């Protein structure tokens, strides 16, 4: 089985693709359509087996033990990005101080309908010590790269 | 009626899952030594 | 009305399965840890 | 604090024998005089000391099984101990012990530690199940045996500490 087990939570406004980011990473599925659930996926990092349980959508229990967080917005819906500030505060208030956070701009496949400039998003991320990457759960772009990125940053940290 | 009890129980179980995860996570880190 | 109660139980059931799987793994971890230090 | 071992122990038997109260008496020192509220079945924890090692017990009530029948496996999964509970003043609950035992054989590990428990010892003036007969049954089926009273809090601590110790002694001899 696994060597490590990391809890990673997905936060962000409804409809940004959190559920689809989870389904594509854990079972390579995308759809077009509650309570609290999670799914697991194992990857290799430094010869070690890292099992990630990714959580989607009690607020204190949700963040409890979370070592990673993907703050997700919609690059075609600027409203979802304006609310990133609110989600970040919920993280800072209800989670660990050493949690690894990545700002994820989903639906990169809608570049022609982009409402959030990537330079502006990265500027926000860099100032707030957040990782940043644009993804597309639809056509599977940077999804593996996103999760593998955050799971590696977490791993290197706990390797102390 | 007895649906409010179910909501609280779902909440309690999530906390339990979180605690279990946390401890597993901690134990694994210790095991690599 | 009735659909909420049935939907809740399914969620309750699935979380219980999760708990049992975690506990079993946590049991095994503690045992093999005590076999060391 | 933390612990050195986590052991899962399940409570098994007919409804009304006192499973919920054995659990509440051991984990919280609380007792309910009335009939328990049946919902999504639950569990509780308590830590005791065995040979210096902190042993945390995750104790389950398995009543709602066969109402959450799809997840029956979850109740027995990882269970290293089992309390087979009956009512000493209700012979019917004692007959059904052989039934719950076959249930245990299928759903649980072949080498799970089983203790036969006669609860409501405080109702000895209405004893329907003689101790000698019950103890002999436990001997015939390789079961541990104790009589308890969740109400009077008699042998409750001992019952759990016995099975947890036995479990620990087994995994430590590995
Ligand atoms: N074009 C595009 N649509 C997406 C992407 N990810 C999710 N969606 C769509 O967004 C809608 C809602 O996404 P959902 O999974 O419910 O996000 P959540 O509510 O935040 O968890 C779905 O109909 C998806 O088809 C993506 O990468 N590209
Ligand atoms: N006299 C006496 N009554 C008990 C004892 N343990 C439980 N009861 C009562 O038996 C009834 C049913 O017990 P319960 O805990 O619900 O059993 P369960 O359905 O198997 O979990 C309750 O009214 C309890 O108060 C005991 O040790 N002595």
């Amino acid at each position: 089985s696994y060597d490590y087990l990391f809890k990673v939570v997905l936060i962000g406004d409804s409809g940004v693709g959190k559920s689809n980011l989870l389904s594509r990473f854990t079972r390579n599925e995308f759809n077009l359509e509650i309570g609290v659930e999670f799914a697991t996926r194992s990857i290799q990092v430094d010869g070690k087996t890292i099992k990630a349980q990714i959580w989607d959508t009690i607020t204190s229990a949700y963040y409890r033990g979370a070592v990673g967080a993907l703050l997700v917005y919609d690059i075609a819906k600027h409203l979802t990005y304006e609310n990133v500030e609110r989600w970040l505060k919920e993280l800072r208030d209800h989670a660990d101080s050493n949690i690894v956070i990545m700002l994820v701009g989903n639906k990169s496949d809608l570049r022609h309908l982009r409402a959030v400039p990537t330079d502006e998003a990265r500027a926000f991320a860099e100032k707030n010590n957040l990782s940043f990457i644009e993804t597309s759960a639809l056509d599977s772009t940077n999804v593996e790269e996103a999760f593998k990125n955050i799971l590696t940053e977490i791993y290197r940290i706990v390797s102390q | 009626y007895h649906l409010k009890e179910l909501r609280e129980q779902l909440a309690k179980q999530t906390v339990a899952i979180a605690e279990l995860t946390e401890e597993l996570q901690s134990k694994c880190i210790q095991l690599n030594k």
